[PDB]
Parts: C-alpha cells; structure tokens; sequence
C-alpha cells in the first residue's frame, strides 16, 4: 500500500474505450495538440499547427464554451440526427463509430449553437439594461 | 451570372435506368439550395418531379412518382444528378433542372428572388 | 419525451486520415545528420486494444518524402567539391597487360594525357588507370560523360556508409503501427499501436537485392499490388538471412594531382603484385533452402502442381541488368546469373562465386546530366552482407502454358524504401466532438 | 413557404447599416480575422496575422470580457467624449462614422477599463476571503 | 497644344490596371456607449 | 483621360480607348537555326 | 537628460501672427505631460500663456489672452508649437517653453520631481 509506483495509460490509449470511460481522461488528449527549405517546412508546419490551434479555440469560444473540455448548451437534440437511447451510446459505442454514424449533421449543428448563443448574449445585454 | 446545364443520353428503353446530369456554374451547390428537376410533356403540362438540398443531401420527391427516382449531387464536379428507374412511355418529357431562392439580410428584410430555369433535354423511353 | 441536448467535447480520441512533413530523429557522412534532431533515449509505445485499422503498402506517402529526402541530402553533399572540367582532353590509351588474368585482359587501359597547373600559363603531363567502361574511343578515347555535361568529383573524407534515420510527426498528428504478423501490406490490421516514431532505416541503395533490411518473423513473405498482373513487381522477405561476401582484391594505388589553385584529382597510380576480377561469394546449400521455401510460398497463389522456374534478367542499361551496390566506396555491378538459373517441380561446402566488376562514373539515380566521380581506394577492400529479400517480376504469364517464369528487377528505389515503411501510416486527430446529454445550459 | 432557398449578406457589406443593425452580424466579421524569398514573405505575413490576433485576444482579456463579443462593462460614458444622446447615435450614423468621431479619446478609456478591471479584481479576492 | 509619344518606365502598363483597386485593414474592437451596468 | 496633374507638362497622360484598333504584323524572312556544341552539355542557337 | 529648445522668426509685426516651435530631446511628448508657454517682460514679470496636454491635445488659455492663443503638436517632429493672434506692443517679451511633472510609482508614494524651463528666445513686436 505504500512504497508502490503508478503508472497511467498514455496519449491515445482510450480509443477502444467506451464513450463514457474515454470522456474522464480528456485533459491527456488535450495536452498534446499544441506540444535552409527544411527550416521553411518546418516552421510552416509549426505555423499550420499553431492556427489549427487557434482555429479550434476560437471555435469553441463563439459558442460560448471557452476554457471549458465540457460544456453543456441550451440546443435541443434532434431525434433526425440520432435515434438511439443513452444506454446504448455512453456505455456500448466508442467515439469513432460515433462520429462515423453522426458526420453528415455537423455544420447544421455548429450553426445552431452559433445562433442560440447570440440569442443569450443579446438576452442577458437587455436583461442588465435593468 | 448563374447557368444551369443538362445534360444525358437522348433515348432509353423501357424498364430502363434514365440517369441525367444538371451542371451549374456561377454559383457554388453546396450552399442553401434547393436544386429542383421537373418535366414537361404534352397533355401534362408541367411536372415537378422532385429536389435536393445541396449543403444536407436531403431529397424530397413527387408522390405519385414513388421511390423510382434518386437524386445525387457532386461538390467537386459542381453538378447534380437524377436517376429515374423503370422508365416508361409517359416519361418521355423534356426535363428542366432550376432553383428558386430570395436574398435577405441576416435577420431583416429581403433584398431580391432569384430563379433560372436552364434550357431543358429532350428525353424519349423507346425500345 | 428525449429531452436531450448537444453537448461539447473537447479532446475526443479520433483521427482521420493525413498528409504532412516529417522531421529526423537520429542518435561526416553523405546523410546529413547535423541537421536531424538527436532521438529520445526510451522511445515510447502504446497499444491500442479494440482497434482495427485499415492498411495500404502501395499508398503510402512517407515513401515519397522518404526518397525526396535522400535526393536532396545527397545533392546537399556533394556542393562544396571539385568540378572536374578540365578532365575533358583528348587521351591517349595503351592496354595492360603486366601480370593479368585470362578474364580481366582489355578491362584496365593505361591512359596519357595533358592537364593545367596552379599557374595559368603551364601545362604538365600525367597519365592514369581507367576501367573500360568509363573511355569511349574517339589510340585515342575520351571520357563517356563528356559529351553529356561535365560533373563533380565526390569530396575524400565524407562515407557512403548508410545510418539509421527515425521519422517523427508533428504535433497534432500520429503515427500508427501494425504489429499484427502475416499482414501482407494491405487490409484490415487487427492489432495497431501509437508510436512517436519509427524504428532506424538505413538507407541501403542495392537493385536485383535487398541488402542489410530487416527479416519477417514468421516466414517467407510474398507481398505485391495486383498478383494477378505481371507488370507489378512482387516483394519476397526473408525470415532467414544469407551472407554474401564481396572483394576486390587490386592493391590500387592513389595519386594527387594539383589541377588549380587549392585543386587535387586523385588518380589510380599503378596495381602492386597481381591484377585480378572482384568477386562475391553466396552459400550453395542456405540459397538451395531460401529459393524452396520462397517457391513454396508462391505455390500458395499459382496453383498447386504449377512449375516454377528462376532464369535470368531480359535486359537494358547495366544498373538495372545488374545487382549494383557500393562496398566501401566502390561501386560494384554484379552478374547474379547463377542464382536465378533452376526448374521446381511439384512433387557441402563449395559456394556460388559471381565475378563482377567496377565502376567509377556514377549516375546514381535515374537523372541525365549529372555524374559522381568515385576516387579510388588505397588496397584491397572486402565486406560481408547479409541478403533478406527480393525484388522479382513475372514474365509472360499467359494461360497458354502451365510454367511460370520469374526474373530478378529493379531499378526503381522508391521499393527499397517501400519494404520499411509498409507497417506504418499517418492519421491527424479531431479533438472537437458533440455527444447528446441531459445536461441544459 | 418550402422548397425556397435563403442565403445571406456575408462580409463588410452591412457597413453602411446604422450601429444597431451593423452590431447584428459580428460573427461574420469576427470568424474571417484568422482565415523561398516568397515562403519567408508569406510566413512572415502569417505570423504577423497570429500576432495582430493574440494582441486583440488579450487587450478583450485585460478588461475582464474574455470570450465575448458584446461585453457592456461599469465604466461610466463621460460626456466630454461625445454629447450626443442614443436616439442620434444607433440609429443615425455608422460605425465608420463613429470612429472618427471618437478617434482621439480611445486610449483613456482603455487606461480606465484596464482600472476599474484591477479594482474589480481586487474587491472580488477581498470579498471571497470572508 | 503637341502630344508626343511617351513611354519607357513599366510602372505606367501596371497602373493602368490596378486603377480602380486598394487594400485595407480591418480593426474589429469598438466603444460605444450603452445602458448596462456589470 | 488621366494624369497626376494635367496643368504640369512634366507628367504623362494616360489614354485609356472606348473600342480596340487591331494592329496586324510580322516577320516574314524564313529563318533556319542551328545547334553549335560550344562545351559539355552546353549548346549555342545560330542563325544557319 | 531632459532639454527644450524654441525657435521661429524674432521680429513680428502688429496684428499679425506669431507663431513659436518648442523642439524637446530626451523624452517623448506622446505622454502624460503638460506642455507649457511662459513669457517675461519688462515690469510684468513671469507670465503664463497656456499649456497643451500630449496625449489628449486638451488645451487650456489664459483668460486675459482671451482667444487670440493657439497650441498645436506634432509627434513627428516631437515639437509643439503656439501661435498668438493678433500681437500688439505689449507682447514684447523673452518666451519659454517649460514642462513639469512627478515621477512616482502605481498607487504608492513619490520618487522625483521634474521641471527644466528650456532657454526661451527673445521676441519683438514692431512694423
Ligand atoms: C551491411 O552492413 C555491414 C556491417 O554493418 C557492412 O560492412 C561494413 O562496411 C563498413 C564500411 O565499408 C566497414 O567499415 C570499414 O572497415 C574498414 C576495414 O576495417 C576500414 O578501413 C574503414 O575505415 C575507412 O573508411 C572510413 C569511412 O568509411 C574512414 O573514416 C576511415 O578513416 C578509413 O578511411 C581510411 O582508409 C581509407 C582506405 O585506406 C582511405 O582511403 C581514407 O583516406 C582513410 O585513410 C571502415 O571503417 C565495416 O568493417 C564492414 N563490416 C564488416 C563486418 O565487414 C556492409 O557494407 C553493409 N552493406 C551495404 C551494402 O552497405
Ligand atoms: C475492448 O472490448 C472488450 C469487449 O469487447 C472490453 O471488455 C469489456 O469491458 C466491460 C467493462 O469493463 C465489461 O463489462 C462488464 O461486464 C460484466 C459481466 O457482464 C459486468 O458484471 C460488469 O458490471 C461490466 O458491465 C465486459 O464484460 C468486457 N467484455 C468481456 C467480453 O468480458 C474492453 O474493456 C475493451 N477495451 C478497453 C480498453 O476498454
Ligand atoms: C442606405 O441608406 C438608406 C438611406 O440613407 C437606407 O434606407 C433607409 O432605410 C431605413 C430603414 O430601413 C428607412 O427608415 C424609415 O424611415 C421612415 C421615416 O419616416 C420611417 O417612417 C420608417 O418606419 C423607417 O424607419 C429609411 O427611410 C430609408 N431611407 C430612404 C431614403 O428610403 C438603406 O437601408 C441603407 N442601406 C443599407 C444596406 O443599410
Ligand atoms: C602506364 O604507362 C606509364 C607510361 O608509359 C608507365 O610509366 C613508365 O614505367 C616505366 C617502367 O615500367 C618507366 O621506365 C617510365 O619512366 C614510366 N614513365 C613515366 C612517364 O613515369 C606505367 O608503368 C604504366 N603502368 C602500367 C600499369 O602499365
Ligand atoms: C600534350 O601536348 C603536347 C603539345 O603541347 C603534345 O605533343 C604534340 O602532339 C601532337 C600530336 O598529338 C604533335 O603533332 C606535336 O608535334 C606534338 N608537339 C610536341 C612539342 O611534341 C602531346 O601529344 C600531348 N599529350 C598527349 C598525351 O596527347
Ligand atoms: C546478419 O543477420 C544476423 C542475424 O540476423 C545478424 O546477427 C544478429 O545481430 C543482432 C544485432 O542487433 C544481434 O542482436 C543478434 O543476436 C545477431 N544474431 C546472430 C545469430 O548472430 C547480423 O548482425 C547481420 N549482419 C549485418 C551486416 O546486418
Ligand atoms: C489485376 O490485374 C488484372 C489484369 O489486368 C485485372 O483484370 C483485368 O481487368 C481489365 C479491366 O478492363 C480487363 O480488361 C482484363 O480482361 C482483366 N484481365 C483478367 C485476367 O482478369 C484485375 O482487375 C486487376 N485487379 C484489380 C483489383 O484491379
Ligand atoms: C570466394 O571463394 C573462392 C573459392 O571459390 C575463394 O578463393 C580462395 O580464396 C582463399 C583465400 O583464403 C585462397 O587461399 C584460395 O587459394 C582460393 N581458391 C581459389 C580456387 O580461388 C575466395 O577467396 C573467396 N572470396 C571471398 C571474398 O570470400
Ligand atoms: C563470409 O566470411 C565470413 C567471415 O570471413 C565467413 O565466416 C567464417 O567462416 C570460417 C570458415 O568456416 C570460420 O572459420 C569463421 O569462424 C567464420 N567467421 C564468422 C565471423 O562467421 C563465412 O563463412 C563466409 N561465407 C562465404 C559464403 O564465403
Ligand atoms: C543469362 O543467361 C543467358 C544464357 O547463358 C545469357 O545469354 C548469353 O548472352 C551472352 C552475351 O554476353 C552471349 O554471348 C551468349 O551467347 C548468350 N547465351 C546463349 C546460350 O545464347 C544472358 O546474357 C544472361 N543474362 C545476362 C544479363 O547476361
Ligand atoms: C553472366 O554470367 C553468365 C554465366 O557465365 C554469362 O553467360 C556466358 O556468357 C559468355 C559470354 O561472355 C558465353 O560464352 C557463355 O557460353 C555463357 N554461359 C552460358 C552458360 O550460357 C553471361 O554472359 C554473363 N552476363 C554478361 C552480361 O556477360
Ligand atoms: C500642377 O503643376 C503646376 C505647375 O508646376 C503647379 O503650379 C506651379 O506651382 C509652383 C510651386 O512652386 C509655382 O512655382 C508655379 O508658378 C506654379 N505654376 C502655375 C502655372 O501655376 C500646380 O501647383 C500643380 N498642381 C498641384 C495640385 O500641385
Ligand atoms: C501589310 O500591308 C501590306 C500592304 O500595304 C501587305 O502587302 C501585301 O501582302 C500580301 C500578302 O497576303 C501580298 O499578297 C501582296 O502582294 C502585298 N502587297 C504589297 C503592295 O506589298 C502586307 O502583306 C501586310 N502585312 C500584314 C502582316 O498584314
Ligand atoms: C587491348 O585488348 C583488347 C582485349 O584483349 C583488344 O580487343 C584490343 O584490340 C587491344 N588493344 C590494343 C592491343 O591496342
Ligand atoms: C554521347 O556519345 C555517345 C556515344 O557516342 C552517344 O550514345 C550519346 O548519345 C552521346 N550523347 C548525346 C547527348 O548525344
Ligand atoms: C493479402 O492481400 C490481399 C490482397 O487482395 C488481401 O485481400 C488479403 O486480406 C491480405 N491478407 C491479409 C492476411 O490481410
Ligand atoms: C598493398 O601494397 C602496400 C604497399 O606495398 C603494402 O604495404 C600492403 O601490405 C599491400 N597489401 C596487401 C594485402 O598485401
Ligand atoms: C544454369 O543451369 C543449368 C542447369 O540446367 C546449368 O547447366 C548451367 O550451367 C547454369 N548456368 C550458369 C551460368 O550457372
Ligand atoms: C520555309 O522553308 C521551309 C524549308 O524549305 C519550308 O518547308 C516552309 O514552307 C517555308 N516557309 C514558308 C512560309 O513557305
């Protein structure tokens, strides 16, 4: 119980896991996106990845989940988009197969959240008119 | 300015596949466009056969026609195509590929509609 | 009745497939590894369960970075060295023929000529040893590369010695590995782990034979993009390795010649003692065993009762007619006619000895209008090689006959670096995800 | 009513919109700000456009309005800086119009944002330490 | 009045083309004044 | 009709046309070239 | 070190305009620094004209001068410049340029005190 070392599962360990059990370790997944021609191509792949990086945050932030790996949101769920219950997602499917089943619904998605968190900014700007 | 092209062979047999080709240029598909084919013949005049949404695939289609068509649409090449099944006498028509849209403001008033109505192809089911 | 709502997550393990750049990770050579990163110690894997991918040999795209990569590395090399322009003279050649054998009468011509000097206003008179194949006659010759362009001598001190060479992604993306044994290069992969690269390469530069690779760990290996079509090359990897032995027993002689200012050609002086043919040397009884085992293997895909047979090379240009590779700076060219020369039906000590040849102008891959000149190496020079695959091609194949009839090939060297990389793959990652939760903002 | 298409006014365009319609639409200008003598120029051009963005980022983030794009604050409208009343102001100019009306009081009003920001910050850590 | 024929510097062929054309830069952060209260 | 200032006679004036005027002309001697090897890998085009 | 130096014609006119340029060296005038103009003449002494605010270019006159005064800045040229309107006898007189502020630290206690009171040149008025 005392003098033993530990050591935890790596960088893409979780892909196989459940959605669920691959949800708690987020932050390890997170970490890793940021960290004479040769030199040129190098600093332009620092450079793309650096604005993927960028790109990304901006993305989350315009829905109003900024500094957040969950965040919760006020759009509801279509049953069009899926038709399975959660038992059968959070603890049976893994996330490739979900995203594989769900990618022909994602841009409506995104503008949905775009225009439902405008919506809120502007209601929470009249509400502290007040 | 927006052109629409059709495009397909001019005689099919009956029981056949009738596949045509609508190309457009001057205004990308993938947008929020409902790309329209109809028909036109003698005796039934006009005849909207069915339409697709560029940017979500969905399709929707004539009910009287049933599930003898499928609509396809292709980004890279920038055209979309119909695929009408067990073709028959009736439907030789001449087949028209258009749009119809407006031109707003994001949450205001309207600015212009829009439609085309390309040139058509003659189709004729014959053995 | 849901009641569900979208849901953000950021960090989702999912990947797509990519193309990007990789960069070295290494532990004076014409492989610059000044420029390429020194490698972690304790390189780190992880083994992803549940996972099955999908794998293709013959599109991967880390074998055209790969080769480019080389081409500009040796370019890079060969910048600061002499250019030997004023070797274009007319020679006059004479034979050798002091203490030479029956097979190597003719092959060595003796051959005077002019030069320039440090001081632009004096010439002086010299004479050197050239092989047959580099003087085309015109009792006088001239070099084969002069009416193609003038071309570089390559610098003494840096080695041709290959050295391993690790490839790691950048951020943002991975690199998969199929640890799954009998995958043939393409399809579904079962057992797939994450590394941050991959094991050393050694760039080895051989056609007609892979030299120094790495060996299957189950069996013979037989690996190709369409079987069925003769027009695609067929893979063969070893699980066993056969020694060859090379040597080119001439105790040459070397020279220096001052053509300029701070200038030197270095020339073949005279051969010491006796002149004879460079040879290799391959096992009788290991090659018997390898080729059995490689035509067991290719009756799995032409038939139970077929006849396989091994015959010679149908021909062109010497590199790709001919087992060429470079032993201690010198480049040999090689007639492996008694390897593939036998009939397989369905049903002690002495070695096979390949005498071969020399050379010194190099066009070293397949480019018109630039040469690399080899200067010669001081004494007798051998080395040993281990052989672990093979590069065949079918010939004809019609349905009219019931034999099939295998040549070696080459000449392309994007398939030496093909069999390296055939087990790993690039994948970008896609942190962003929605999922659907009871949770409302 | 179906089967009609819509598409909307994009980039500067509503320019010549009043304030209160031009301050509808931010998001279509705010997504467009992020997307071998020739490579350096152009990796040069890049970078100076990551540069100009980061700067942006923090100055939003000194004043406490981090991942927002209408964040009304507590520093009071002095009326040195303009007098006239809103009636005059987002419903009969312009942005552009705006900004050369104001081009010489913007550096004050950042100092004092940047202020009463600290002082907000201060009173908060005084409040949480009961 | 007398024209003659002129040429000789190249910048000329390009200006008559890039004539109606100019490049500027977006300054997204404005202050306005309004009836809130954080 | 354009210039930076018309009244100063030390700027040009650019003309820009409502119609284009088609402009036809040639060479029409019937040349020959040759190839001279003046080096390795080095060739110089003359007028044969 | 700090230093002012003025310039502009000596000799003017009645009724017409004066106008007087302050170069400074060793700091900016883009900060938070009040630009001052003083005159001396026989029997009235010191006497201040006015001052002008660098960084928000607020200017402040002397209500005896009424409007007839005028400040201006260029960040350029690092200079400020008065101008005097309608110059009469009584406008004879030696002018300075002068500056004065504390050095302290952010919400804390004080360092230093600055002022420096440049050379001045010596301005007539007469036809
Ligand atoms: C497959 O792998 C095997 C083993 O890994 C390879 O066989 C080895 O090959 C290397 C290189 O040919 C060889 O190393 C040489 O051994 C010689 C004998 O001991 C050395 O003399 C030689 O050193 C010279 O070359 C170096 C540059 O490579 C110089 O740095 C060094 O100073 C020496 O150069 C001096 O001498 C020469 C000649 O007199 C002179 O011109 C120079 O100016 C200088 O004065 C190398 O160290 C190994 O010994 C081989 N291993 C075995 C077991 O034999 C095989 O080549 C690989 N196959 C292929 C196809 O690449
Ligand atoms: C890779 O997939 C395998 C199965 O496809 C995963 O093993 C499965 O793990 C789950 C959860 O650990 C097991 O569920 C458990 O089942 C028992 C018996 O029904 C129940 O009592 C427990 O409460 C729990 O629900 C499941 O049984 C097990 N599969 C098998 C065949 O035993 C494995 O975890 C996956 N890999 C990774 C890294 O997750
Ligand atoms: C470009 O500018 C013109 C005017 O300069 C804009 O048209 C103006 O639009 C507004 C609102 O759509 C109109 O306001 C109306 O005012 C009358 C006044 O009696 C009022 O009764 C109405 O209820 C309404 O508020 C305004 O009249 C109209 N101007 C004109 C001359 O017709 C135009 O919208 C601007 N373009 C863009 C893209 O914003
Ligand atoms: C190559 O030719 C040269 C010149 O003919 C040979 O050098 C001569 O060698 C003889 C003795 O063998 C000497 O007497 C001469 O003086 C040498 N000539 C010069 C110019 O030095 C050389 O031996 C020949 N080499 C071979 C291998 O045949
Ligand atoms: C090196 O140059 C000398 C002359 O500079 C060559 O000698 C001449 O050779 C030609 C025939 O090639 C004769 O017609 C001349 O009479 C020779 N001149 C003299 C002064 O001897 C010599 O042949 C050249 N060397 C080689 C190997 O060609
Ligand atoms: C030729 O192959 C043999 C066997 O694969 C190599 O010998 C092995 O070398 C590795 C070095 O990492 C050792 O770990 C093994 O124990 C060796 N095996 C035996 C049986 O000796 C040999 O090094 C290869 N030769 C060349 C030049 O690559
Ligand atoms: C592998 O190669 C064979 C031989 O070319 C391919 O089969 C041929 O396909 C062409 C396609 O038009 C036909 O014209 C030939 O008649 C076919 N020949 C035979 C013998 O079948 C085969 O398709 C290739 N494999 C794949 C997967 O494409
Ligand atoms: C290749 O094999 C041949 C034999 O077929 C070797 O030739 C012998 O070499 C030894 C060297 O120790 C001599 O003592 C013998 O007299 C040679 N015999 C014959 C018949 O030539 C040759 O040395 C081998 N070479 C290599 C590099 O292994
Ligand atoms: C290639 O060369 C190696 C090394 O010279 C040979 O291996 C040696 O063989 C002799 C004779 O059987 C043994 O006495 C040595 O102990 C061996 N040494 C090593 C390191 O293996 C090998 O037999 C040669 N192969 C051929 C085909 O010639
Ligand atoms: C493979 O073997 C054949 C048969 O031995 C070779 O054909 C010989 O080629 C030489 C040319 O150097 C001729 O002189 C012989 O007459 C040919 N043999 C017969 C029986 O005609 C063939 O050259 C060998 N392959 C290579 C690449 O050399
Ligand atoms: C490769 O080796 C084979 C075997 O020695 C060569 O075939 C011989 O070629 C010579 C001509 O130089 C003929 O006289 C022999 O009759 C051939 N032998 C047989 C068994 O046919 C072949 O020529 C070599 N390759 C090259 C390019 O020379
Ligand atoms: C256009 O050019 C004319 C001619 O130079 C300018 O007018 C001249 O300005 C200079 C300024 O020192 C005077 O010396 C000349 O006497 C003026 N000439 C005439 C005829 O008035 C004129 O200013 C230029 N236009 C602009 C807008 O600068
Ligand atoms: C330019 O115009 C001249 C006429 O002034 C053309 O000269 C004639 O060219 C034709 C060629 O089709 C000949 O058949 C006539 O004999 C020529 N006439 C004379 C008087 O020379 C000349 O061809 C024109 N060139 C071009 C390029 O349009
Ligand atoms: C040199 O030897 C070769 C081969 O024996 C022969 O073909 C050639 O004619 C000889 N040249 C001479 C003796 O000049
Ligand atoms: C150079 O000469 C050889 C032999 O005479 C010939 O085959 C080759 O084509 C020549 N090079 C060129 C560029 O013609
Ligand atoms: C071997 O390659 C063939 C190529 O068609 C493929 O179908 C097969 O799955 C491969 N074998 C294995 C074990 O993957
Ligand atoms: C080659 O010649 C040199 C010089 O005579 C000698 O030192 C060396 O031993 C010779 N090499 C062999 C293998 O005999
Ligand atoms: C090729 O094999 C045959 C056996 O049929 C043999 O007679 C011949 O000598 C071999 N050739 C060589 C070059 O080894
Ligand atoms: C130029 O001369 C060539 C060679 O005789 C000839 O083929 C060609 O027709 C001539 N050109 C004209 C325009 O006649």
């Amino acid at each position: 119980a005392v003098g033993i070392g530990a050591v935890f599962l790596g960088f893409l360990g979780a892909a196989g896991s459940t959605m669920g059990a691959a949800s708690m370790t987020l932050t390890v997944q997170a970490r890793n996106l940021l960290s004479t021609v040769w030199g040129i191509k190098q600093l332009q792949a620092r450079v793309l990845a650096v604005e993927r990086y960028l790109r990304d945050q901006q993305l989350l932030g315009i829905w109003g989940c900024s500094g957040k790996l969950i965040c919760c949101t006020n759009v509801p769920w279509n049953s069009s988009w899926s038709n399975r219950n959660l038992s059968e997602i959070w603890d049976n499917m893994t996330w490739l197969q979900w995203d594989k089943e769900i990618s022909n619904y994602t841009q409506i998605i995104y503008g949905l959240l775009e225009e439902s968190q405008n919506q809120q900014e502007k209601n929470e700007q009249d509400l502290l008119a007040l | 300015q927006v052109q629409l092209q059709e495009s397909g062979p001019g005689l099919v047999k009956p029981s056949e596949t009738l596949s045509l080709t609508c190309a457009v240029s001057g205004v990308s598909i993938s947008g929020n466009y409902y790309w329209n084919w109809i028909r036109q013949s003698p005796g039934k005049g006009l005849e909207w056969i069915g339409n697709i949404h560029g940017n979500t695939a969905a399709t929707v289609y004539n009910p009287s026609l049933g599930s003898r068509v499928t609509f396809s649409r292709d980004t890279s090449k920038n055209q979309f195509s119909l695929r009408l099944d067990s073709v028959t006498a009736a439907d030789t028509a001449v087949y028209f590929c258009a749009t119809l849209y407006e031109f707003r403001v994001y949450m205001g008033e309207r600015i212009s509609y829009h439609d085309y109505w390309g040139q058509g192809l003659l189709v004729t089911v014959s053995a | 009745a849901e009641n569900l709502w979208v849901t953000v997550y950021y960090g989702v393990p999912v990947w797509k497939d990519a193309e990007t750049t990789l960069f070295c990770a290494s532990d004076h050579n014409v492989w610059a590894t000044h420029a390429c990163v020194p490698t972690d110690p304790n390189p780190q894997e992880i083994h992803l369960e549940n996972v099955t991918e999908e794998f293709n040999m013959w599109k991967n795209n880390m074998v055209e970075q790969m080769h480019t990569d080389i081409i500009s590395l040796w370019d890079q090399s060969l910048k600061p060295c002499v250019k030997l322009t004023p070797l274009c003279v007319t020679l006059q050649c004479t034979n050798v023929t002091n203490n030479i054998t029956d097979d190597m009468r003719g092959e060595l011509k003796n051959c005077s000529f002019n030069m320039t000097t440090e001081l632009r206003d004096k010439k002086q008179k010299v004479y050197s040893l050239f092989y047959r194949l580099d003087v085309v006659q015109i009792k006088e010759y001239r070099l084969i590369n002069c009416n193609t362009s003038a071309c570089t001598q390559a610098c003494p001190k840096v080695s041709f010695e290959p050295i391993p060479i690790h490839y790691c992604a950048p951020a943002g993306f991975a690199i998969l590995k199929c640890k799954d044994k009998k995958f043939n290069g393409t399809g579904p992969c079962p057992s797939v782990s994450t590394v941050q690269c991959t094991h050393g390469i050694k760039p080895v530069v051989s056609t007609q034979l892979l030299l120094n690779g790495s060996l299957a760990e189950e069996e013979v290996m037989i690996r190709s993009e369409n079987i069925t079509n003769n027009a695609k090359n067929i893979l063969v990897q070893f699980n066993t390795p056969v020694q060859i032995n090379c040597t080119r027993p001439n105790n040459n002689t070397r020279k220096s010649i001052r053509i300029g200012p701070g200038q030197a050609f270095y020339a073949t002086g005279d051969i010491i003692g006796d002149i004879r043919q460079a040879h290799c040397n391959v096992s009788k009884a290991t090659w018997n065993e390898t080729l059995g085992k490689v035509v067991k293997q290719l009756r799995k895909h032409f038939g139970n009762n077929t006849i396989i047979r091994f015959a010679n090379s149908s021909g062109g240009d010497l590199e790709v007619t001919t087992h060429s590779f470079n032993c201690g700076g010198e480049f040999f060219y090689c007639n492996t006619s008694g390897l593939f020369n036998s009939t397989w039906i369905s049903n002690s000590n002495d070695s096979i000895t390949l005498p071969c040849r020399i050379k010194q102008i190099i066009n070293m891959w397949q480019r018109i209008g630039q040469c690399m000149y080899a200067p010669p190496i001081q004494g007798v020079i051998r080395c040993v090689s281990n052989i672990t695959g093979l590069i065949l091609t079918r010939d004809g194949g019609s349905t009219n006959s019931t034999t099939e009839t295998f040549r070696p090939g080459g000449g392309d060297m994007r398939d030496n670096w093909r069999s390296e990389l055939y087990k790993y793959k690039v994948v970008k990652i896609e942190p962003l995800g929605v999922a659907p939760t009871r949770c409302k903002r």
